[PDB]
RNA sequence: GGCAGCCAACGUGUUGGCUGGGUAGGGGAGCGUCCUGCAUCCGGUGAAGCCGCCGAGUGAUCGAGUGGUGGAGGGUGUGG
RNA sequence: AAGUCCAAGAGUGCGGCAGUGAGACGGCGGGGGAUAAGCUCCGUGCGUCGAGAGGGAAACAGCCCAGAUCGCCGGCUAAG
RNA sequence: CGUAGACGGUGAGAGCCCGGUACGUGAAAACCCGACGUCUGUCUUGAUGGUGUUCCCGAGUAGCAGCGGGCCCGUGGAAUCUGCUGUGAAUCUGCCGGGACCACCCGGUAAGCCUGAAUACUUCCCAGUGACCGAUAGCGGAUUAGUACCGUGAGGGAAUGGUGAAAAGUACCCCGGGAGGGGAGUGAAAGAGUACCUGAAACCGUGCGCUUACAAUCCGUCAGAGCCCUCGACGUGUCGUGGGGUGAUGGCGUGCCUUUUGAAGAAUGAGCCUGCGAGUCAGGGACAUGUCGCGAGGUUAACCCGGGUGGGGUAGCCGCAGCGAAAGCGAGUCUGAAUAGGGCGUAUCCACACAAGAGUGUGUGGUGUAGUGGUGUGUUCUGGACCCGAAGCGGAGUGA
């Protein structure tokens, strides 16, 4: 019972071909190339995939940042206070209000230094 | 009405062969070999331990001899005779073959380990003086061949 | 074909009633004068084999 | 205990065959009947299946080339198996596939499957399949389709009645087999088991002592 | 929010608690290929193969979903 | 004597199947060396790498933080 | 219709279209078989068991020795068989063998010769079959195949199948010197045109869409403007639980494999694609573990009868008692002078006693003891034994 062995062998071409369309060179016409890369391809996957929660709060801590001082306010004096007033809006929903509509930043802000200590450098 | 298609082999009768050597999902590149060495391509002897004196050549061959001319005898104990005749009788080596006590053409001698109780006439080529006492001392009569 | 015996492992090693191998104590052929009694007498008789070397005796034992 | 009346060519009956039920009604057994199965069909197994080694082929006596110095890889000839034309490496050789199951597990099978169809009212006795004197697979066959209307169906024939089994030899669905060569695959095969009164009197009286 | 391994509780399929990086290596359960017993189904109103589209699965992979090409054999179940 | 104890997935005994028997640097105790070596040789219920992904040290197996079941365009922190 | 539903072919799956199949019938001649006669030979100028001695019973042989060969037996205490050399008998109250040798007993009758059956094989012929291959496979050889070719020579040794159902194989016209094509026809199809079934990938073009000439890029991934296409909705261009293509730009980012303490490594290997290329098989082998049958039993091997996978086959093998070097004894046995300790053995557990807390023993009762044969898996043994690789060794030959 000899087995030629080109129906089976194909299919897993076939599928890293397929996924490896738009890769630059060789590297989407041979399937061992394109193999090789499709290794480095999905861990670079996993991997912006786990830091791209970082750099989305990096972007909106940016943008608070910025939003906040042009409200003349610091940014850790501003979170510091919000935290102390309660009021409990993520850096996402902080930075839309920040592009969005100023005036419900500004009032925040205004939250933010009213729930804030009268020396914020004071030993307590 | 069971047909041919309705028979299944017993559950956890036929467990799957592992084929080796057919990726590195299971046992591939080695086939469970590890790297290299003696043991990576052919085998090591089992009389082999590196070159010092082996177990089998280190030890003193066992004393004696072998006395080709041996008298070996297949043995009853005494209380199998209960079990084997629940009234007793006459019991020669041949109606104690019968009854699978012995195998079936050779010497026989009787040994006393279990109880007997019954009248029995015992028949053999050899007994035990344990054997002779219980056979006696239970009503029978015991007579070698 | 069927299996060969390891002669030379079969006129050392035996089998006990249950099935445990046992064994011969060595330095005990000749040299014997200056061994005291003691040393000569608790390296006599049969003792078991150890339960490291258990498993190749007894593939040289079955062969 | 079943009692199988006996069925004439006529569309008769003459008598009844009693069953005796450490024959006939054994509880069957799936696991072991398809070790028995399986065992048969290995034994029917033609294993004449053969390739050649890396020695067998021919030629391949030469070193290809010299070993060192033309930059090329190592070859000890021709035939090796990464070659084309090489010799084969764990290929097939002849086997025979049979295997040799206890006398007891054979007859137990049997036992089982004709319990099996005798429970379901499967098995049928004849005084014979036609008339005498000549084969007619035409009268033969209406017969049989009073007898059952399934597709397949044992025939166990003793071996002397020719003109029986020449009459039944031709329908698609039928297999004429003997009492004495009576096996499990074959009964399984069938929808109905359809004996002869002197062959189902042969396989009781063959196992009656 | 999803999965899985070990264990426990009622109880008899759930829930809960712990745990789930990994080479040599050990164990378990599976995907795809071909040949076959038995059973069923599909196919010149177009099988296989190939090329696509649109999808699917935790993975090998799947598409008795669909088109193009093609021109005669295939699928599925349960064993070997 | 307790602790942990829906776990350490711990000990010990018997058996089936192993791989391994070239280790590296760092902390502490030492031999050799010139109280040299990214040297060499030992000890260590010492660590990490090997077999370890992620964050820091510009880059930087072995240093510091921390052990990756998957997803999220949530939050709190560690070294820095 | 069927004693024929084997298998093929015929324009696609045919028992009833063809060849056939089941079943029957047929040989002039040659050859192979028997059978009956001529023929050939022998036996009967003759049979039988007795009663008492002499002769005969395979000679340069047996035996013996030296040196060898072969026996399970490697010179060993070494018989039996046997070669070369030397020496060398008896004819039956002889001689040979029974593992040195001797005695007694037993078996036989060397140095003369023929001999069927049961056993081994297949160049060749006939008929079949395959959980065999299907054109890089299977024979080296589906085709010029031991051919072409390579070598002085022994010798080595390839590659090459598929139009269609049927050649109906493209008349005639046009461009071209032809080759090749374009119309027209043939055909079910010419995305079947004797470069011919299907026609994948590598590789090579052409057309369109997006992008790209201030930019240091393991060539990706995550975020992402702009453009292009498509699906919905409202409507008539702008959103939407959308989907594709391309991507200015920004963050991160040191190939794969081997082998290493450690390689992106400037260590190895790999130009690319397609096809191929490595733990297999045999065995009552060994050990372990699943599963099944029978169970103190389990099972047959050769073999015999079955057009089968079925049935007989008790020879053996394993379990059933051990201790001992052995004679032997036997729930014991060995050692020993020891009712004196220890070794091994008496399945295992429960209780009740009697003795010591030096590790518990002894005994009376009870319970009662599990193996074996198929077969799957792992490992192993003997085999080329997971696959590939030397320099070289031997035999017989070819070459000045
Ligand atoms: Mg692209
Ligand atoms: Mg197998
Ligand atoms: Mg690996
Ligand atoms: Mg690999
Ligand atoms: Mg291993
Ligand atoms: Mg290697
Ligand atoms: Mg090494
Ligand atoms: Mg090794
Ligand atoms: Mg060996
Ligand atoms: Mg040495
Ligand atoms: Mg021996
Ligand atoms: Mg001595
Ligand atoms: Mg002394
Ligand atoms: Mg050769
Ligand atoms: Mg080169
Ligand atoms: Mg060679
Ligand atoms: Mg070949
Ligand atoms: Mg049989
Ligand atoms: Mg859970
Ligand atoms: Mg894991
Ligand atoms: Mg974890
Ligand atoms: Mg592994
Ligand atoms: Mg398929
Ligand atoms: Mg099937
Ligand atoms: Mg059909
Ligand atoms: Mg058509
Ligand atoms: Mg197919
Ligand atoms: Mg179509
Ligand atoms: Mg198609
Ligand atoms: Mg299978
Ligand atoms: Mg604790
Ligand atoms: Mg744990
Ligand atoms: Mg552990
Ligand atoms: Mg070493
Ligand atoms: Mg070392
Ligand atoms: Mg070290
Ligand atoms: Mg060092
Ligand atoms: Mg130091
Ligand atoms: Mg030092
Ligand atoms: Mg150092
Ligand atoms: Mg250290
Ligand atoms: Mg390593
Ligand atoms: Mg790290
Ligand atoms: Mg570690
Ligand atoms: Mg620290
Ligand atoms: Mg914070
Ligand atoms: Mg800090
Ligand atoms: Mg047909
Ligand atoms: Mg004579
Ligand atoms: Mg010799
Ligand atoms: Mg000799
Ligand atoms: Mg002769
Ligand atoms: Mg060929
Ligand atoms: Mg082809
Ligand atoms: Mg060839
Ligand atoms: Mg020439
Ligand atoms: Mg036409
Ligand atoms: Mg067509
Ligand atoms: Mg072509
Ligand atoms: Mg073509
Ligand atoms: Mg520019
Ligand atoms: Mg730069
Ligand atoms: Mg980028
Ligand atoms: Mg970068
Ligand atoms: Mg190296
Ligand atoms: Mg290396
Ligand atoms: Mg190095
Ligand atoms: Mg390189
Ligand atoms: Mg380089
Ligand atoms: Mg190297
Ligand atoms: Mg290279
Ligand atoms: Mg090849
Ligand atoms: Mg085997
Ligand atoms: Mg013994
Ligand atoms: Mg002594
Ligand atoms: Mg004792
Ligand atoms: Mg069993
Ligand atoms: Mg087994
Ligand atoms: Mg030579
Ligand atoms: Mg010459």
């Amino acid at each position: 019972a000899r087995v030629k062995r080109a129906l089976n062998a194909q299919k897993k071409r076939r599928t890293v071909l397929k996924a490896s369309k738009g890769y630059r060179g060789q590297r989407s016409r041979l399937y061992r190339k394109a193999k090789e890369q499709q290794l480095h391809s999905l861990t670079y996957a996993y991997r912006d995939r786990r830091a791209r929660k970082g750099e989305f709060r990096k972007l909106w801590i940016s943008r608070i940042n910025a939003a906040a001082r042009a409200n003349d306010i610091t940014y850790n004096r501003l979170i510091q206070g919000l935290k102390a007033a309660g009021v409990e809006v993520d850096r996402k929903n902080l930075a839309e209000l920040a592009v969005s509509d100023p005036a419900a930043f500004t009032a925040l802000v205004d939250v933010a230094r009213a729930a804030l200590p009268e020396d914020v450098n004071a030993p307590s | 009405v069971i047909k041919l298609h309705d028979l299944k082999p017993a559950p956890g009768e036929k467990k799957a062969k592992t084929r080796v050597g057919r990726g590195e999902g299971s046992k591939g590149k080695t086939a469970g070999r590890g790297t290299k060495g003696t043991k990576a391509r052919k085998n090591v002897p089992v009389m082999f331990e590196g070159g010092q004196m082996p177990i089998h050549m280190r030890l003193p061959k066992l004393k004696g001899f072998k006395n080709r001319f041996r008298t070996e005898y297949q043995v009853v104990n005494v209380g199998d005779i209960n079990k084997a005749f629940p009234q007793g009788g006459t019991v020669g080596v041949d109606e104690l073959v019968a009854k699978g006590l012995v195998r079936k053409n050779s010497l026989v001698k009787v040994l006393g380990d279990g109880k007997l109780t019954v009248k029995v006439d015992v028949t053999a080529n050899k007994f035990s003086g344990s054997a002779r006492e219980a056979i006696t001392a239970a009503g029978g009569s015991a007579t070698e061949l | 074909p069927k299996a060969k015996t390891h002669s030379g492992a079969s006129k050392r090693f035996r089998r006990t009633g249950t099935g445990k191998i046992v064994r011969q104590k060595a330095n005990r052929r000749h040299l014997l004068e200056h061994k005291p009694t003691k040393r000569t007498r608790r390296l006599d008789g049969r003792t078991t084999v150890s339960a490291a070397d258990n498993s190749r005796i007894n593939k040289l034992l079955n062969g | 205990t079943l009692k199988v009346d006996v069925k004439t060519p006529a569309g008769k009956t003459d008598g009844s065959v009693e069953l005796p039920a450490e024959l006939f009604d054994v509880e069957p057994n799936i696991a072991l009947m398809h070790q028995v199965v399986t065992a048969q069909l290995a034994a029917k197994r033609q294993g004449t299946h053969s390739t050649k080694t890396r020695g067998e082929v021919s030629g391949g006596g030469k070193k290809p080339y010299r070993q060192k110095g033309t930059g090329r890889a190592r070859q000890g000839s021709t035939r090796a198996p990464q070659f084309t034309g090489g010799g084969t490496v764990h290929g097939p050789k002849p086997r025979d596939y049979s295997q040799r199951t206890p006398k007891k597990m054979i007859a137990a099978a049997l036992r089982g499957a004709l319990s099996d169809r005798a429970r379901n009212d499967r098995i049928h006795a004849v005084t014979e399949l036609v008339e005498g004197q000549t084969p007619s697979t035409k009268s033969a066959k209406t017969f049989l389709g009073t007898l059952t209307e399934n597709k397949k169906v044992l025939v166990v024939i003793g071996r002397t009645d020719e003109v029986g089994a020449k009459s039944v030899r031709n329908l698609p669905g039928v297999h004429v087999i003997s009492p004495d060569q009576l096996n499990t695959y074959d009964v399984l095969n069938a929808d109905d088991v359809v004996f002869s009164v002197e062959a189902l009197n042969a396989y009781i009286s063959a196992n009656s002592k």
